[PDB]
């Protein structure tokens, strides 16, 4: 009985309350789920090509503004004139510009050199960036085939190749596939096989931050389990430098003097930044490393401002308050903000007033104001991603970067409040009781204002166990070319010589699960960090360290040509047969298929250790009597495993003796029939 | 998360005791009242009994058919539920469920086969099925318990194939019939894992 | 007295259509608190069931919101907006006004809707080696019939058993096994189905 | 100053001179009037709109991903109203060739 | 409390059920809320305006 | 949506009856149990009492201080709650609340001023405030009822201004003092709407 | 006996900071059902209150999720993640274990945290025309002091003074007190505060 319904009533509490707790946490993970940063990515002005090099740039206060590029074939002679109003002339005499955006790898991807020539550098500098951000995460880039992974890349139309009405001489049809912001996300989704929503956003100087905002929305609603968020402004032709001189907004030195009295223009720089975004639960469940956590982000427009280019104050306050409100955080929870800091004499005052309004009005500690453009320059559509890169690197190193050219704080901004502290010196930012939080603001010339809130990664990674083992896990590394293989050995050797003390099994595990299986494979089983570094330097020079190169070309549209003529050396053993699921399934299927007419089993010959079978070895072309049945069984198994292990084949044919062999993998057989 | 995983399956004859334990993890055990349900094979569930929470204290209800036979106990420090079988009889041959509430069975464990059968493990009597002139089959008579998995053409034919369920006769033994329906001399094999009685059969009209 | 609770049984559901299951109650299950005391359960074929609806209308967590329900003081309606391939099983209309709950009701084994097929009546005399082994089992095999509303008669009954399976995927049919366990001397003395698929009884003997 | 997001579907098209040889009077507006970013910005500025003024690009699906994206922004709630759509007007005979 | 055993805790049922209904409605209005087409503006070939 | 809007405010002297009605809309009235709370001005609130739902039936509880005085009734067809005042006394001078539950007051109406005062509407005795040498003010004595707004410089000065709350003396009359704190001869005006007694004052030390 | 329930009173809160209010209970409010029976209410200054938390931890709808709470069998904690300008009022720690429901508790008037100010003691002799009108009211006006922890003494004793405190303003975040000493005719022939703002009593008379 139920004590006159007391059990029934209270038990219905115990389900309704539990369901409410589940549904409200579903509200929380569906509206304010803290999405984490898995890997970092950047090709920023100067020598920056990796996030660690960008931190080396920020920590020592180096400015990337050096000068105009010369690899691009720029005229550079009509680009300037004593008359500031001359058509065809720019005003800034430099700016931080990429020295490697001119070059791209066609052969690495499924791109022809003819195609890659017409590819917009912005897109070329997203294919490589997506690859390298996937590697850095410990996630094999080729393992994300036909998987939900949204792409959000911000760009700037500008102009790169010839007129599309006039076409070209070598490039005719792939000029579309290059000079379109559209395919600047579709390419990445296609080469990497990503099935997630491929959106290429375009919101001027805030495109990257907008893209990360949308990626946050996609993950919070759950449309894509993974998100590809980033932005870029490659600088192919000097036209936009010429015409941003026409309204007299470019700083003649090309430097972003953010919040400085010497701000004589907002300058300009070209760069690229990219992020991996996804919900923290999916991170810590899947084991993906968490660099930082992006809690809340808002996107708004300036409205009817003093023109399309002029910023708005109230709209900026609204966006940087709405980001906090949607993040569940506030002005007092942010220890250091990353403002736009475009560098113009007009945007900076209103921007700092907005910062003082949303944050400075109620501050317990002075807010540390910083600007990545001071060290880099205004990266336009790559601004907002560079800011979050700077803040996440400050998280991971526990130090606030300097804001260059900010010693003389702007006289047009009221700093007497003291709630905002300009980051003219490196301020330590150690982990403490307060969760370290940062904010990135980007205000595009289109008027779209965006702001995001970056909380430190929850320090739950600590607690890892330590042990030792005799397992000499092979250091497997693969590339798309022999020179790429030699360079992948050399860079790994340089990393292990500049970052010593990394345990060999950790290195092997990172090289194995996180580096894709590329069609040029060199591997070795190290015993010591010296014997491993010697092998790495040997592969770098190009000698035979194991005499083993796993060669191939592609995986898509594979036709399974089946030539015989002797292969499939008997070199299997215990555990090996049970490492691959489809491999073992096919071997056991071939085992169980022949009951009535055959009784010999290949598994005892396979699972037998081959360390003792290497002293009487012979070539596979003269042992056809014994090798051929093994050829047939292992050929069935290997065809079945290579059908789906990262390969999307198109058909199967037979070059020689692989005809009935691939007919038996077409079905239409029984026990007796297959045996016969 | 939550799991009320069970343990204590086995094969017994009527008149003895059996153990059923329900592992509780992911929640406070003393808050929910443990109940137990029994699922007869192939037909509906028919409830057994429950115990009330310690904070409530209360008493224990059991079904009218298990008075003086089954008892339920509970504890918080070790968080394992107890359903006790004493003086088992034939009707207890069924899969039992661990249920998370006296009146709201809001969670349900996987289920453990509590089989009270008068047979012991023996070998099966496989009998073929002669077509009239059609479908061809082969009976699997007198086997115990029921892990048998029958294939046709030794796992080669898969279209139109059946494994008829376990058949309950009064002797405690079970029966299975595997049949294929296709016009034509087939091969059907029955593998009894506990007895290792590997039977291959050839059938003709 | 005990509340008589009998949901309408045998509600086949085909993927992509709106169905609705009702339920009966002898006296009102609507208590003074303004809330109903009936629970809705779906029995997995093969593993554990799960909760659909409590309070008669309040849905449980974990399951999708497709499982909608409501009802009057006595009349109840688990009103299922749609069904799919996995939405197949046995629905239990269990009450909660009178403990003990005891059985969960005969249960509503639900399946995929399809047009009425022709029950394939297959008479099969037992093997002769069985007749010398000490037993005899003549089976009137029934295959590819739907729904299950037929019983195999035995002329020239009482020694026949019932061994029906669940539904398959690509064919969406059913098969029945009428095993007539027999003895030695009584073999020197026909099976029928009354399935909706046909109208007249179809007689075939061993 | 009301929350309303502008989601314009766009494919970048070449309209006038290159950015490097801006004309006599059309000098500083050769991208502030042609860049796909500012297409929604002009909508948000001329109308005085304060919301997500987002220019998407997905070739022949851009408009529907803009409709989808405005739908999602409304579903979460960022702007009370949403402004979604797309356009392909080709000034030069470029994309046809 | 006074008669039977539930007139203070059934109120807890009522409040919890209302809260759960409002939260699931929030779920369906943030992920399944119909989004109305207020008006339509088009410039299309053939003189369509 | 839901609204438990009230009605029946007024001005009475102790010893008579008053009407309080709570309008119910947007829900089933017979499901929730009506309760009533009283809020003394400037200090904490206090449950007057409640009625149980018809399906439950039950009885009506009232506070120990309102035994034999106040009764509560309910109905579904017209869905209006009833709180009844009989033999009112001084302590009943307070704003009452209509609460949506016997133990969970999960919803709350706006509140109606139920004032049981021994005074009637009369004109105020405005008295100034001479500074010592500072702040300048003007008392508003002996006004009934509350309805009074006091501005300085005839609504021109707004910084540092006060309207002190209603003051409860034993005579049933009220007192207000408006003061401004700024060194210097000011103008303060008090408007009593029911009595139309428009008082303008000039203050000097 | 009656459960003694006294939340710690006087918890000032300034916008943008995490606060936490506890509560007391004589015996355990944790029932056999495993659930607590205390409710959390906030009283609007000026209009109707609203529900924060029931079951001791279960939050109500409509209000934002900022109002978080939990507690032990006896110890309770409405643990408020942050406060803003509108998050000012009177919290009531009302337990729901033994009706009748008369006492809601003295209530926690909460306000905006600010540094301790100097109470401005303003002595004001009554007007002479009042003295010929039949009454007398000397007011020791107190302005711009915070928090409210002072009472005005009346020497040359007390007993004829009344208490007329207001609520908090926005831009100044201070308080003012009104000690109205109603007086009679012949007895007209000094006021003190003991506020934390100062230490020594400050004496000023009419």
């Amino acid at each position: 009985m139920a004590s006159t319904d007391s059990e029934k009533v209270a038990e219905y509490l115990r389900r309704a309350t539990l369901d409410l707790r589940a549904a409200r946490q579903r509200i929380r993970e569906l509206e304010g789920e803290p999405v984490a940063v898995v890997a970092m990515a950047c090709r920023l002005p100067g020598g920056v090509s990796t996030p660690e090099e960008f931190w080396e740039l920020l920590s020592e206060g180096r400015d990337a503004v050096a000068g105009l590029p010369t690899d691009r074939g720029w005229d550079l002679d009509s680009l300037f004139h004593p008359d500031p109003t001359r058509s065809g002339t720019a005003h800034q005499r430099g700016g931080g510009f990429l020295t490697e955006a001119t070059a791209f790898d066609p052969a690495f991807f499924g791109m022809s050199p003819r195609e890659a020539l017409a590819v917009d550098p912005q897109q070329r500098l997203m294919l490589e960036l997506s690859w390298e951000v996937l590697e850095r995460a410990g996630i094999p880039p080729t393992s994300l085939q036909a998987s939900p992974t949204g792409v959000f890349v911000g760009l700037i139309p500008q102009e790169y190749g010839p007129r599309l009405a006039e076409g070209g001489e070598g490039v005719e049809g792939y000029l579309m596939t290059g000079t379109t912001t559209s395919v600047a996300s579709g390419r990445i989704a296609y080469t990497l096989g990503l099935e997630g929503p491929a959106i290429s956003v375009d919101t001027a100087c805030s495109s990257s931050l907008v893209a990360v905002h949308l990626a946050c929305q996609s993950l919070r609603r759950g449309e894509s389990s993974l998100a590809m968020a980033g932005g870029v402004t490659v600088m192919p032709t000097p036209g936009m430098l010429v015409d941003f001189s026409r309204m007299n907004s470019l700083a003649p030195d090309g430097r972003c003097k953010a919040f400085s009295a010497g701000a004589n223009g907002f300058g300009m720089a070209e760069g690229a930044g990219m992020l991996l975004l996804e919900r923290l639960s999916d991170a810590r469940r899947n084991g993906h490393p968490v660099l930082a956590v992006l809690r809340g982000t808002a996107v708004n427009s300036d409205g009817a401002s003093n023109g399309l280019s002029a910023p708005n104050g109230r709209a900026q306050v609204r966006v940087i308050q709405q980001a906090l409100a949607e993040s569940g955080l506030g002005p007092a929870d942010i220890d250091a903000v990353e403002a736009h800091g475009t560098g113009t004499r007009l945007g900076d005052p209103i921007e700092a007033r907005a910062l003082f309004e949303a944050y400075g009005r109620d501050r317990e500690q002075p807010l540390h104001l910083g600007s990545v453009k001071s060290n880099l320059g205004h990266t336009q559509a790559a601004a907002g991603v560079a800011g979050v890169i700077k803040m996440v690197l400050a998280m991971r190193a526990g130090t606030l970067p300097r804001t260059l050219h900010a010693s003389e704080r702007s006289k047009e901004i009221d700093w007497s409040s003291g709630a905002i502290s300009l980051l003219d010196e490196p301020e330590p930012w150690p982990a403490g009781a307060r969760p370290r939080r940062a904010g990135v603001s980007s205000f595009g010339i289109s008027g779209t204002n965006a702001h995001a809130i970056i909380e430190e990664a929850p320090q739950v990674v600590e607690g890892e166990r330590v042990e030792a083992g005799d397992v000499v896990a092979p250091w497997v590394l693969s590339a798309s070319s022999a020179e790429g293989l030699r360079a992948q050995a050399a860079r790994l050797a340089a990393h292990l010589r500049e970052h010593p003390g990394q345990d060999p099994r950790d290195i092997a595990y990172s090289l194995a699960t996180g580096r894709a299986a590329l069609p040029h494979r060199a591997a070795f089983a190290p015993v010591d960090e010296s014997a491993a570094l010697r092998v790495l330097d040997g592969l770098a020079t190009g000698n035979a360290d194991g005499a083993a190169v796993g060669t191939s070309r592609a995986q898509q549209r594979a036709v399974f040509v089946f030539p015989g003529q002797g292969w499939q050396w008997a070199g299997m053993a215990v555990d090996l047969l049970d490492t691959s699921p489809v491999f073992a399934a096919a071997l056991r299927e071939c085992a169980d298929a022949l009951e009535p007419h055959l009784d010999f089993e290949v598994i005892p010959f396979l699972r037998a250790e081959a360390a003792r079978r290497e002293q009487d070895a012979a070539l596979s072309t003269e042992r056809v009597d014994v090798v051929q049945p093994v050829m047939f069984a292992v050929m069935v198994s290997l065809a079945s495993m290579w059908r789906a292990h990262g390969v999307e084949p198109a058909a199967v044919i037979g070059h020689s003796q692989g005809e009935i062999a691939a007919a038996c993998v077409a079905g239409a057989l029984s026990l007796d029939d297959a045996a016969r | 998360e939550v799991q009320l995983v069970q343990s204590g399956g086995g094969l017994v004859q009527p008149g003895r005791s059996l153990r059923l334990s329900c592992t509780a993890s992911g929640f406070t055990f003393g808050d929910y009242a443990m109940s137990w349900v029994r699922q007869a094979p192939g037909k509906g569930l028919e409830w057994v009994g429950f115990i009330r929470s310690k904070a409530y204290g209360g008493t224990t209800e059991y079904a009218a058919s298990v008075k003086g036979r089954f008892t339920i106990s509970r504890d918080d420090s070790k968080s394992i539920a107890y359903l006790q079988m004493n003086s088992l009889k034939t009707e207890d041959t069924a899969v039992y469920y661990c249920t998370r509430g006296g009146t709201l069975f809001d969670y349900w464990g996987q289920g453990t086969l509590v089989t009270v059968s008068s047979a012991s493990t023996k070998g099966p009597s496989v009998f073929p099925l002669a077509p009239s002139s059609a479908a061809l089959g082969c009976l699997v008579k007198d086997y115990f318990p029921e892990p048998v998995t029958v294939s046709w053409n030794s796992g080669a034919l898969t279209s139109g194939v059946h494994t008829f369920p376990a058949v309950l006769q009064s002797s405690g033994l079970y029966s299975l019939s595997s049949v294929v329906t296709v016009p034509s001399t087939y091969i059907c094999n029955v593998n009894h894992k506990p007895s290792n009685t590997k039977v291959d059969k050839k059938v003709e009209p | 007295d005990v509340v008589m609770t009998q949901s309408p049984l045998s509600l086949p559901v085909t993927p992509g259509e709106p169905a609705s299951i009702s339920c009966r109650s002898s006296q009102s299950l609507l208590h003074s608190n303004g809330y109903n005391y009936l629970d809705w359960y779906l029995q997995k074929p093969g593993q554990s069931p799960q909760l659909l609806i409590y309070l008669g209308s309040n849905r449980a967590s974990g399951v999708p919101d497709r499982f909608s329900g409501s009802g009057s003081g006595t009349d109840f309606t688990l009103k299922i907006s749609r069904v799919e391939a996995e939405d197949v099983g046995v629905y239990y209309c269990m009450q909660s006004l009178q403990t003990p709950r005891l059985t969960f009701g005969p249960g509503t084994k639900v399946d995929i809707k399809r047009t009425v097929a022709a029950p394939s009546v297959f008479i099969f005399p037992p093997s002769d080696e069985q007749l010398k082994s000490g037993t005899a089992s003549v089976v009137c095999l029934l295959n590819n019939f739907y729904p299950r509303g037929a019983k195999v008669q035995w002329k020239v009954s009482g020694n026949s058993q019932e061994s029906v399976t669940e539904q398959d995927s690509k064919d969406s049919t059913y098969s029945l096994s009428s095993t007539l366990t027999l003895s030695k001397a009584d073999y020197e003395k026909a099976c029928e189905v009354t399935h909706q698929g046909l109208s007249s009884p179809v007689t075939k003997s061993f």
